């Protein structure tokens, strides 16, 4: 399905995103911060793969 | 009364 | 009567109380001085869902009972719920340890949630072009996008912040950017005084509605 | 020890009767735990009667807890002297977030000896949050008149504040006025509760009233339809209203009819309740009687439909 | 306590009348219109308030857009499944 | 089982919901129980009647402390057609006018004079003694409370009791006092100023 | 003259009640009539004159970041 | 309305049938119609006012007294409307007129000419007592009993009929 195929290309995001947000240091600087885990909204390889067994499997049982 | 007073 | 009773927690909404079971751990044993007061340590389970939000409750109070009057007390209380939405309660789940008002906060957050969700449903919904809108459980992010200057765009928050004494505060926020194409085509000061201006834009119209307006008078300027 | 102080604590004393000597002398704290050896409280009333008013001969008694011996007076004998109840009401805000008992009992005493420039009023915070004031009237002209005085249970924050009606004089619209000046309220209504059980109008007010096989009866679906709907207009512990609740008509005969029907009881909501049982109402006993603590009101002002 | 009433009487006159001129003021900003919702909020403004950080996280941001074109939309399209 | 395990919630009600309706024909018996922090020692009992035309029938949300009764009879005046949010903002009145009547049942000795309070402890204003350090002024704090909601107080007026500015020192313990007074309840804070204020430092001029 | 007095007072005990409730809605007009249309029809013009902070998107972006795996997780 | 004869009698079932606005009165009576251990099953019967609502199984009902509260109106003006409730054959023998609070005569809102003129007007016997008082009601009960056996056919001797030449 194209959820499916857009699981697929968050799989492959999951490679692609991860690799592209780890190589971009200066995001690094959110999520540790007093001032931005509290006011800013308050390893996920295998975490994404749990986004796409756990998902695309749960989707076309809906 | 009927309620008056 | 216990249909009356799941009758009066639709009603009186204290959510529904599905999962309960009442154990009482008696500690009235002669290490606490049992010359003096009385005292006793239950603990009961209590797990429910919302409309939408699930809860499950580790709930152990100590139940001072002096000589004369019972003190009525808590000891150990652990929440287990939802991630974010109570990550700001998660400050309560150790103030009620450090317990009725978690029933009244979340009392009233599932409210906030129902004004967040059907107003997001209702605004994508009724109309979704220049709308784009992060579709999430806690994601309050719309897209807007109006083509009469070819590069605009703007988002409205809809942040969620309960304090410590469990009042509900709607943080109302215009979180404003505008990409790169058009940041300097107005060359007015109308974009600088956007998230001061929305507080009062919200107090005009309902709260719903100034974000409808709000879509009909700067997305929806390609619309109209 | 003083002209119409002394006199009026021996006038005040000897009206309680014999039982109740320690209970209220220990509550206006002239006699401390030592003075109260001294006068022996069993022998006679006449011996108490007067060295009790020694005992504050020598005290130096003043008028202020003079009356304050008649409002722990009142406060155990709050059956006589029917009682009024006023309704305050503020107009539309916040609530009032200073209602000091020192500022209340100043706006009180300002405003009433602004016009009843010569008054003792003397205030008594009671346990309950009630403040149970006492007002010795008497004009400019006159002393304070201390024989006949009006005392007022102004419950603290409550908008309403009950009155003993003992004269209803050209100050019954100034202690209205005072009180709604004092407590800060914008309007007083007499509600029209006259009853002389405080203990019950208090209840009526801020409804904290209810919170053989050989004998074969054939009217028996009758009998427990009248019990049924005497336990539905009359639940449970009728109060005892004990008072004329008057009702003056001005109905026409079924141009109008004029009579002022006074329902006189010792308890009037539970002989009213005994009333369809005993054949004496009929089993839907007519809103007209039940709805009196309903109404929290008895002597009513409305008219026909 | 007469002219406290009449001191009062002058602000309650000058007020009907004054609030009669603003009142006609009033149709006039509904007109505009034409064509503690916020008391408990009226702090948070300040936080939209709270350069070197800006420029990068924008640069990361545009890059984070290609990523957010697989992941805000897989996240828009999972929350419907579950709104749904 | 089920009578045993769903009428168990009743209980289960009791001691957590602070709305345990009672399920009384003609009108649920709303037994709102109310706690501070985490100890609870009352509860408002206010009667009701299932009628579309909504009629509370005799409450008993405390008519000594009658704010709450006020708002028995002036929160309906704001919103009552929804029980759902009545409950709430009854239990929010009844919840926090427990809370400032727990927070004077504290009161022991620390302070000298009487605690003349107001119903709902609206105007806490007891003139107490806390002295580190002999030189006695007391300050008496009227503690004021804009909101019937909030538990802590709002205006908080910790007066120098008809003196003139002293030291810096006292200056300093009156604001710390108007600030921990504003934001820690006196129950967490007449504890720990003792705590502070060790051994019980009474006064001379007072 | 004293009877008088008590219908000043009254009179006066209205004139406040009625004085206090027309400043409460001089407030409440003056508030919302004067600043609304000036901020309101000024920028809801505004944004139809713009139409037709930086940090704020950034911030955006890490709530619907944390979003995926919080999704994830339910 | 009510008949004398419509209904079988039982074995050694007398059951009358006590008529009276006040039931505690009624219920005072019919306890000491029983309290005495007669050789007849009385199953005495309470009412109010003689239209009785239609219930079947109800017994051949023997005896009728009108207790006539003579302190209160009501008790009588109830009583003829529901005295145009009985046959003419039941006003023959099994029909007395108890007359409760007389003696008193201070209370009397009925002048106890009137009630005597009402059970002759009727004729059938008035028996008067005062039910307020035991003393009064064992003895007068067991005057409604023996008055019960004759209209009931239990003295062998003694028809209703034969009562009111007896009682006039």
């Amino acid at each position: 399905d194209e959820f499916m195929m857009l699981l697929s290309k968050v799989e492959k995001l999951s490679e692609e995103i991860m690799e592209i947000m780890q190589n971009l240091s200066s995001i690094q600087a959110l999520e540790g911060s007093r001032e931005l885990e509290n006011l800013i909204g308050i390893f996920l390889k295998r975490e994404m793969q749990k986004t796409k067994e756990l998902m695309t499997k749960v989707n076309k049982q809906k | 009364e009927f309620i008056i007073d | 009567h216990l249909e009356s009773e799941l009758s009066f927690l639709s009603t009186l909404t204290g959510i529904n109380i599905r999962n309960h079971s009442k154990q009482t751990e008696d500690l009235t044993s002669t290490e606490m001085t049992e010359k003096s007061i009385r005292k006793v340590l239950q603990r009961h389970r209590l797990s429910g869902n919302c409309h939408m939000v699930t809860f499950q409750l580790e709930f152990q109070i100590l139940e001072i009972q002096n000589k004369e009057r019972l003190s009525s007390a808590v000891t150990d209380l652990n929440i287990i719920m939802e991630p974010t939405e109570c990550s700001e309660l998660s400050e309560f789940v150790s103030r009620a340890e450090e317990l009725f008002m978690f029933f009244r906060s979340l009392h009233f957050f599932v409210e906030w949630f129902e004004y967040r969700k059907r107003t997001f449903k209702h605004l994508k919904e009724k109309y979704p072009d220049a709308v784009y809108l992060s579709e999430g459980p806690s994601s309050c992010s719309m897209g807007i996008r109006s083509a009469s200057r070819p590069g605009f765009e703007l988002v409205i928050v809809w942040r969620i912040q309960i304090d410590e004494d469990g009042k509900v505060f709607p943080k109302l926020d215009l979180l404003t950017k505008v990409p790169q194409r058009a940041l300097e085509l107005d060359k007015n000061r109308a974009i600088e005084t956007a998230p001061l201006s929305f507080r009062t834009l919200v107090g005009l119209l309902g709260i719903e509605a100034a974000l409808e307006s709000l879509i009909k008078s700067l997305c929806a300027e390609e619309n109209n | 020890m003083d002209e119409t102080v002394a006199e009026f604590i021996k006038r005040t004393i000897l009206k309680i009767p014999m039982n109740e000597l320690t209970t209220i002398l220990k509550a206006w704290d002239f006699l401390s735990e030592n003075q109260l050896q001294t006068v022996n409280f069993r022998q006679r009333k006449e011996s108490v009667v007067q060295h009790l008013i020694h005992l504050c001969e020598e005290k130096r008694a003043s008028i202020s807890d003079a009356a304050l011996l008649d409002i722990i007076y009142m406060q155990f004998h709050q059956h006589q002297k029917v009682w009024d109840v006023f309704q305050m009401s503020k107009g539309p805000g916040e609530d009032v977030d200073l209602f000091d008992m020192k500022q209340f009992k100043n706006s009180f005493k300002k405003i009433l000896q602004r016009a009843l420039k010569n008054v003792t009023v003397s205030f008594r915070e009671t346990e309950e949050n009630a403040v149970w004031i006492r007002i010795a009237w008497g004009t400019q002209y006159t002393k304070p008149n201390q024989y006949k005085p009006t005392y007022v249970v102004y419950y603290s924050q409550t908008p309403y504040a009950f009155t003993s009606s003992s004269m209803l004089r050209r100050n019954t619209p100034l202690l209205g006025q005072a009180l709604t000046i004092a407590s800060k309220h914008h309007q007083i209504v007499k509600m029209d509760l006259r009853s002389r059980y405080l203990d019950s109008l208090k209840a009526i007010v801020f409804k904290q009233y209810n919170q053989d096989s050989r004998i074969i009866h054939e009217n028996i679906v009758e009998k427990e339809r009248v019990q049924r709907i005497t336990q539905e207009t009359f639940g449970d512990y009728p109060q005892p209203q004990l008072e004329f609740a008057q009702y003056k008509l001005e109905t026409k005969f079924k141009e109008p009819l004029r009579c002022l029907i006074k329902f006189s009881s010792p308890h009037l909501l539970e002989a009213l309740k005994s009333l369809a049982p005993a054949g004496i109402a009929d089993a839907p006993l007519s809103p007209l009687l039940t709805c009196i603590p309903n109404k929290r009101m008895n002597y009513f002002k409305i008219r026909d439909k | 306590i007469d002219k406290m009433v009449e001191t009062t009487e002058l602000m309650t006159g000058n007020i009907q009348s004054l609030k009669n001129k603003i009142q006609i003021l009033a149709s006039e900003v509904e007109e505009e219109e034409e064509r503690k919702t916020l008391k408990a909020p009226t702090l948070q403004k300040e936080i939209l308030a709270l350069q070197n950080a800006l420029l990068k996280d924008l640069d990361i941001l545009h890059n984070s857009s290609q990523m957010k074109s697989m992941s805000t939309f897989i996240e828009e399209a999972y929350k419907k499944l579950d709104a749904s | 089982e089920e009578k045993l395990e769903n009428v168990k919630a009743i209980l289960q009600a009791y001691h957590f919901t602070g709305l345990s309706g009672k399920l009384t024909s003609r009108g649920v018996c709303v037994c709102i129980s109310t706690a501070f922090e985490g100890n609870l020692l009352d509860s408002y009992f206010v009667d009701l009647v299932i009628q579309k035309p909504l009629r509370i029938h005799h409450h008993s949300v405390p008519v000594f402390i009658p704010l709450e009764e006020i708002a028995a009879k002036y929160l309906q005046t704001n919103i009552q057609h929804f029980l759902f949010s009545l409950c709430e903002y009854l239990n929010a009145y009844s919840g926090r006018k427990y809370q400032a009547d727990r927070l004077q049942s504290d009161f022991a000795a620390l302070l000298t004079g009487p605690l003349q309070r107001n119903p709902l402890c609206n105007l806490l204003s007891f003139t107490y003694k806390l002295d580190p350090g002999g030189q006695s002024f007391p300050f008496c704090a009227r503690l004021l409370y804009k909101d019937l909601t909030a538990t802590l107080p709002t205006d908080v007026t910790v007066t120098c009791q008809g003196v003139e500015v002293l030291s810096t020192s006292w200056e300093e313990q009156r604001a710390s006092h108007e600030t921990l007074f504003c934001t820690k309840p006196l129950h967490q804070v007449f504890a720990s100023f003792t705590r502070k204020g060790e051994k019980l430092d009474m006064s001379l001029v007072s | 003259k004293k009877r008088q007095r008590m219908i000043e007072v009254q009179d006066e005990l209205l004139r406040l009640e009625p004085q206090l409730k027309q400043l409460q809605t001089k407030y409440d007009e003056l508030k919302e009539r004067k600043s609304s249309l000036r901020n309101a029809a000024y920028f809801l013009s505004n944004l139809k004159q713009l139409y037709q902070y930086d940090s704020s998107s950034l911030p955006a972006l890490l709530f619907k970041a944390r979003t995926l795996l919080g999704a994830e997780s339910h | 309305v009510l008949r004398p004869l419509d209904k079988l009698p039982g074995l050694n079932t007398a059951t009358i049938l006590l008529v009276g606005t006040e039931d505690a009165l009624l219920q005072q009576l019919a306890d000491s119609m029983l309290k005495e251990d007669c050789a007849s099953e009385l199953k005495v019967h309470l009412a109010k006012s003689l239209p009785l609502p239609s219930s079947v199984n109800r017994p051949r009902i023997d005896l009728i007294v009108f207790v006539v509260n003579l302190h209160s109106k009501y008790s009588l003006q109830n009583t003829e409307e529901s005295l145009r409730h009985v046959d003419a054959s039941f006003f023959l023998g099994k029909v007395c007129f108890l007359a409760t609070g007389a003696g008193r005569e201070s209370h009397c809102s009925i002048h106890r000419h009137t009630v005597v003129k009402l059970a002759h007007t009727y004729q059938s016997p008035l028996l008067y007592c005062d039910l307020e008082v035991e003393g009064f009601r064992a003895t007068m009960a067991q005057r409604l009993v023996r008055v019960l056996q004759i209209c009931a056919g239990h003295v062998p001797g003694v028809s209703a009929l034969n009562l009111l030449s007896l009682l006039r």
